[PDB]
């Protein structure tokens, strides 16, 4: 789902 | 300068000399300093003042004009003995100048007042007369359209004059021949502009000498070559044959003449003055083509013209014959429009005359013992030699000339150099004769293959190439197939005919590939034994390339285990060298993987299940494992790179299987190894399949995951000088989306990151790395852009607004600061497109802009030059005046 | 050129102003062009100065002389300078009296001439010797030293960067002596406006040239008087201008502050002291000097910009600046708030820049008072009828309010904002017209407000679809508007998805609001296109029904876009029969319009139905994997036949025609793999109908057929074949007499088709018999004189030639490069001869990159063959070149490493003829 | 621009 | 050119 796209994103 | 001593005589020396001519070259009675005490750096001074002087034209005052006159004819007299080059110079430089016709004005009758008594006068005056209206309309100094107007129609009424001093010159000292090696330059130039324009020449000395001088054995080449190029200028001055009353028939006989001393000049073997002669005989056809080919054997259309150019075109040193040979194209070019047949026909016996002294001219020696070198210096005469013998071939119909050079095959026992000679024309005009009904092109296939092994190497391997142009005759004819491959395999096994054959195969391959199912297998073969041949390495790929070609047109059935049996001599390697630890190179075996992986492309219908699919799989892990085992060295990753982009390209519509483990693993390898193919594979990915919507979520994680990775390589110390390969391939990666999914970058967090890093590489000076920074920034912007209303454009309208807003701004800030500050003006165009598609988004929001980068800019520039620049960009109705205005504006920094 | 006789030209001169045939006007203004360009302008205009008869005849003349001073010094012999300048002084003397604008160009051809004769250097300190103290000839003498700072960087004049920075140098050595000749102008008449404004015009000239000394200028007086009309009250408009502009320009020059620091002092305190002078243009309704004013004050800010944000309240940073500018954005005129607008622009991306809090701290409240002002230039007249009006002279300037409102509430957070204006709805009793300001600025702001603060859009939301049907019409329709920019919030919580639907199908059914409906129903189709499934027979009610509503084109046309894109996310299940309800509305219609013969079609004109059903073919595009039946494939094959009889019906009409090419283009592409049914029927009945009218945009569709099917090996013959059987009827048409002139956009179209072939299957063409006649062709097609179709015969050449340059070994380059070869054997030499010859007698300087784009491909795919072509074509040439230019040309040509270098080359060599 | 361009073409895409 | 020339690539088709 989406909001994962996100969440791999933020790091470093 | 005195630190200038090495300069003239390790560059560890010279490298001083040479920085402060750059700090010099920009600047400004300043150059003139030298001289102070005159003794024997001269040479630096007047190459200087040539090119300074020059430039002072449109720099000085008319005050003080006479000056330079003065000045120059002071320091030429003085300089007599320096160089003969160094007095073109300062003729040069005079004469640009003394022509415009301010300063003292003086019209020809001025010098020639002067000047002309003095005896030593006339090697200087002849200069400066010779390069005047020679330099009139013409270049270094601008065209002067603006002077042009007056000038040309005085040196018309003044030329006798000119030529009156020129006969002084010959009674004075025409003895030795720096004088008339003058007397001829000068007068080529006054014939050249035309400025004669009068019947009277037949009343006079000079053209007398011209030719006596040219029929001499004892004269000099320089004065030869002189007098030559002075009898060509004189042709050239035939405008056209009867603008003026024919001086013409007297350049026209005079030429003739020199038969007699171009026979005796090739009987010494003087070479320099048989070129000399050859060179003003074509110039003579040249000048008078049209009356040849239009009134043939009729004045100055008169054939002795062509007589004379076949009596050179027999001579045995090569570079004699080739100078004739633009004329032969060109009377080709004009017979090929009339359609006269009599003005065919006439020139026929002619051409044919040619082309029987140009086939003579492509026989080796007897003595020869190998096969022909096509980089020897008779080796590339050949080519130029074949290609005109192509054209003129065609003016006479190709079928005629092949018939009568396979009948010289076939009787009274011709010698191998001769044989050889017909196999190497016919081998030019195959591929230009008629394949619907000509059974000829089949006696020559089928006597070449059964041609026996005991001919000298030569004959086979001229053979061999013949066969690879009959390649089409083999199509329409494929009971030939056969016999012709086995002839090629048996030439393909000795070393010097090797890769002829390989190149006659790949022909045979590549124009029968829809009718070689049949002999796959033998091609299959010589591609599992590749490397035993000993071929060249085009050789060997168009073998590859070939047999990949004719794998592709394989019934759907065999290619699974027809393409493993290829590829499995080279993934074997692999395998051996994975387990050989370091050291290993498997580049040759990944680019060989490639070449049958580019070209193994069937047609497969949809629901049918692709044959490439099980072998790429099979593969797959070798390759995998071999760029993870190299992943340090970015020149063998990148090998692996195209290799596996090929890889999934063979594999067609079920790409998928495949997709998401490449992606993975260019992530995994880039994350720990910024090597820029892996951004370059990624917009290659993003390319062909980025309109497909389940592919958009992958390729968008894969961008983001090879952004973090790239933007940390670039923050780092002169990161963006020290990888312009990354910045090139990350803009190349974020414009490929832009073209296929441009929506779904633009809703992601990554795009104002990368328009931030777009922005700060435009610093970069580097032009491969600009261009693809400038190209994402105009790709990006047109996505505002919405010419058809009908069009699903709105949300991309909505996010490029969103872009646009917070970074807007810093964008047309940093282009006008890097225009003026930071980047030569190559970049210019593209900035002037990126200014512009920001102005087809939005102009009014543009004005802006433009108006507070003008302000936040750094007193030299007026806020009034500020203020016109805007005017100019803001109202341009073309993106090419932006360019403009750019330009002008960035002078001023 | 004969000289004209004097009394031709007064003729020609009084043709220009007073024949009552105002064709009478083109011949003169042609004829005395031709005069003015001509040898012999230089003594008619001095003759006619000389006679000084009158104004038409002296404005031409000395407007001649401008014009012929500045372009063509040049052709003056250096003796005719001093001649010329005391013949101009002569005449300006003569005529200071007739007319000013006479005198202006006068003034402009003494300027130009003194900035391009260098013998008369000092001549600044000259005209003043001759002039300075008769007080007549003031007027002039400020109308040359105002304009000769004006024109030093006019490019109309020809001089280097040496030369224009002596003369610039020069002139600030001199400034003083012209700042002591205002001052003269000042004790002398000083009393009249006429005269205060050439001088308040001339200081500002020398202001904006950079060269007055700041500190001389410091300790002068006449600032202290520039600022004192600026006080006063009863001034002109004229002179107030010339001082406010003067006032600027003082301003302008001073960007260096800290290096001009004495003189921007004075005027940092002598613009605050005009603050009494504007409140007092405010209570009396001067609107010409309150302009005047922010414009003062608003070059003030932009000057100290950096000195407010890095230093503020101190020194030259102080904060009265904005606070004026706050006064400004005040008053009522909106015209003079939006003066103000791009500094304010400029201090929110400043600060944007510089994230220093106790910079942020300080200037937000002056942001947030100035949004507070900006908000309420938003409300409309409480006396306002209708709808807002969005191309209008408010709605105008409400959009670019709001534009300013969005980027600044961005500096102070836009949740923050949206919360505050939605309080100002809640609190207290609002009017309508402050509720649609609220609705306008919120709805600008919205989609830049946050999802994650989920809870007040929620609230915004629904309150603003419960309103009644009884409120004002305009914050309605701003509702309305809101609402659709709060679709992505919708998507985030669809129990608003039905309430917000039947707010809008409201709207939709109240023709002033209708179009604002249609807008946002298309927004919520797009935005909240997952949840749509259940609402698409709603669309497709709308859709039956969708000219009762009374839209805009744009409005019907996104409704019907709206509802593809839904349709086209549908189960593969259910789209056959909802796509055929969709287009049966519109191919009912066309049926009709078969059955109705007896009539000419005119006023039952196919065009809107046809448009129509492309709209829907061109959005709806279902996901379908090729072991899915394609739902589309059923229902184009159903409505095939009313296509294909609508276009025969009307094959004589090239506009009808193309709207059937464009539908059936887009039936094709909708269909998806199903293409392989639909193509050879398309191909067949294009041929057929091309064949008997030669409409270029059946070549145009054939080219989008082979852009989009040429990478199909089994498409490439049935392609082919259509190329083939389009060009017999296309050559014969171009034989015809002017034939490329009459008919460029079939040149334009069939050069497309050729080229999208070399693009997709270049082998195919390639072996083909009419490779050739396309070439033969182009080549002719060189010639004519058409940008769009010039551009695409070029593309096609130059794409066409690119084929045989095979710079990678390792592709299946060797048949391409072969049959290029045998192509350019044959063809290749007439190719450079035309090219070459059209850049040099044919065609304008537009052509000539892609000329050079051409050339250049040739020299990439065979050097020395090119070589030899281009050689040929220079003998082939017909006193005007010489055979060394000829020679020079060659070789700059084919020495290149760069396709640029041909295309400068290429233009040198084309001004030879 | 022209009527090519209402067609989501090779004439549009840039 | 460069590497990415020796890929059949949108880098050679444009
Ligand atoms: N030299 C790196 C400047 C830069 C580019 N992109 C950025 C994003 C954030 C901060 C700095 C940068």
């Amino acid at each position: 789902d989406r909001s994962s796209g996100g969440s791999y994103r933020d790091s470093y | 300068y005195q630190a200038v001593q090495a300069l003239y005589h390790d560059p560890s020396g010279k490298e001083r000399a040479s920085f402060w001519l750059g700090e010099l070259q920009r600047s400004v009675e300043i150059s003139d300093q030298l001289l102070q005490i005159r003794q024997d750096s001269c040479y630096f001074a007047a190459q200087t003042m040539k090119m300074k002087i020059q430039t002072s034209f449109y720099e000085l005052p008319t005050d003080s004009h006479a000056s330079l006159r003065d000045s120059l004819l002071t320091h030429i007299q003085n300089l007599k003995d320096l160089s003969p080059v160094i007095v073109t110079q300062l003729a040069l430089a005079i004469a640009d100048l003394a022509l415009q016709m301010p300063s003292w004005k003086g019209c020809v009758q001025t010098l020639v007042e002067k000047y002309s008594n003095d005896v030593t006068s006339l090697p200087f005056l002849l200069e400066i007369l010779t390069v005047l209206p020679e330099e009139v309309h013409s270049r270094s100094l601008r065209i002067g359209a603006n002077r042009r107007t007056e000038i040309i129609e005085d040196l018309a009424f003044y030329s006798s004059t000119v030529v009156s001093l020129l006969m002084t010159c010959v009674e004075k000292a025409g003895t030795d021949e720096k004088m008339l090696m003058k007397v001829f330059r000068c007068l080529g130039s006054w014939f050249n502009l035309g400025v004669l324009d009068s019947n009277f020449m037949a009343n006079n000395k000079l053209l007398a000498l011209l030719f006596e001088v040219l029929q001499q054995d004892k004269t000099s080449s320089n004065l030869h070559e002189a007098a030559s190029d002075c009898v060509c200028s004189a042709l050239y001055a035939i405008e056209n044959v009867e603008t003026n009353l024919p001086l013409a028939m007297q350049l026209f006989q005079g030429v003739l003449t020199l038969e007699t001393a171009y026979h005796m000049a090739v009987a010494r073997e003087d070479l320099d003055k048989v070129l000399n002669y050859c060179r003003i005989f074509t110039e003579l056809c040249e000048t008078f083509l049209e009356k040849i080919v239009c009134t043939p054997g009729q004045g100055l259309g008169d054939l002795r013209t062509l007589e004379l150019l076949l009596i050179c075109a027999g001579h045995p040193q090569y570079e004699v014959v080739e100078i004739s040979f633009n004329f032969w194209y060109r009377l080709g070019e004009h017979l090929y429009k009339t359609n006269d047949e009599v003005i065919h026909g006439i020139f026929k016996a002619y051409i044919q005359r040619l082309l029987h002294a140009l086939a003579r001219h492509c026989q080796l020696e007897p003595d020869h013992e190998g096969v022909p070198e096509e980089t020897d210096d008779f080796g590339e005469f050949r080519m130029r030699v074949s290609d005109l013998v192509k054209d003129l071939i065609f003016l006479i119909g190709s079928m005629e000339c092949f018939a009568q050079l396979y009948s010289t095959l076939k009787e009274g026992n011709p010698p191998w150099e001769v044989t050889e000679a017909v196999l190497f024309i016919m081998a030019a005009i195959a591929k230009s004769v008629d394949p619907e009904n000509n059974p000829t092109l089949v006696e020559v296939l089928e006597g070449v293959v059964r041609l026996p092994e005991t001919v000298h190497t030569a004959v086979r391997y001229t053979s061999i190439e013949l066969v690879g142009e009959m390649s089409e005759v083999v199509d329409r004819n494929p009971q030939f197939l056969d016999p012709v491959l086995g002839y090629l395999m048996k030439g393909l096994a000795e070393k010097p005919l090797a890769s002829a054959a390989a190149k006659a195969i790949h022909n045979i391959c590549s124009v029968c590939r829809d009718h070689m199912a049949q002999h796959f297998n033998g091609l299959l073969e010589i591609a599992r034994s590749l490397d035993s041949f000993l071929l060249s390495p085009e050789a060997a790929v168009g073998l590859l390339k070939g047999t990949a070609l004719v794998l592709a047109r394989l019934p759907l059935d065999k290619i699974t285990e027809c393409l493993s049996e290829l590829c499995s001599v080279q993934v074997m390697a692999l395998k051996k060298l994975l387990s050989q630890e370091p050291s290993s190179d498997p580049t040759v075996f990944l680019d060989r993987l490639a070449v049958i992986f580019r070209h193994t492309n069937p047609i497969v219908e949809n629901g049918q299940t692709h044959p490439c699919q099980k072998v790429i799989q099979e593969i797959w892990p070798v390759l995998s494992e071999t760029l993870n085992k190299h992943r340090a060295d970015n020149r063998i990753v990148e090998r692996c790179c195209r290799c596996l982009r090929f890889a999934v390209r063979c594999v067609g519509k079920g790409s998928a299987a495949l997709l998401q483990p490449l992606v993975t693993q260019m992530v995994n390898v880039y994350h720990v190894h910024q090597h820029s193919c892996f951004l370059y594979l990624g917009s290659i990915l993003v390319d062909e399949y980025g309109m497909e919507e389940g592919c958009r979520q992958g390729l968008l994680d894969m961008l983001q995951a090879l952004c973090i990775p790239t933007f940390q390589l670039l923050e780092q110390q002169n990161g963006l000088q020290n990888h312009p390969d990354t910045v090139d391939d990350l803009f190349r990666l974020a414009t490929r989306f832009i073209q296929r999914s441009p929506v779904t970058l633009l809703r992601s967090q990554v795009v104002i990151p990368i328009l931030q890093w777009a922005i700060a590489s435009t610093t970069l000076d580097h032009r491969d790395a600009n261009c693809s920074v400038m190209r994402f920034l105009r790709d990006l912007i047109h996505t505002g852009v919405a010419n058809d209303h009908e069009e699903d454009f709105e949300l991309r309208k909505e996010l490029i607004g969103q872009v646009m807003n917070q970074l807007g701004q810093q964008l047309v800030s940093q282009l006008l600061h890097t225009c003026c500050f930071c980047l030569p003006p190559y970049t210019l165009p593209d900035v002037a497109e990126v200014l512009w598609e920001i102005m087809q988004v939005d102009r009014p929001t543009f004005c802006r802009w433009l108006e507070n980068s003008l302000k936040g800019l750094p007193v030299t520039v007026t806020h009034k030059q500020l203020t016109d620049f805007h005017k100019q960009v803001t109202s341009a109705e073309e993106c090419k005046q932006v360019c403009w205005a750019l330009r002008d504006f960035t002078r001023l920094f």
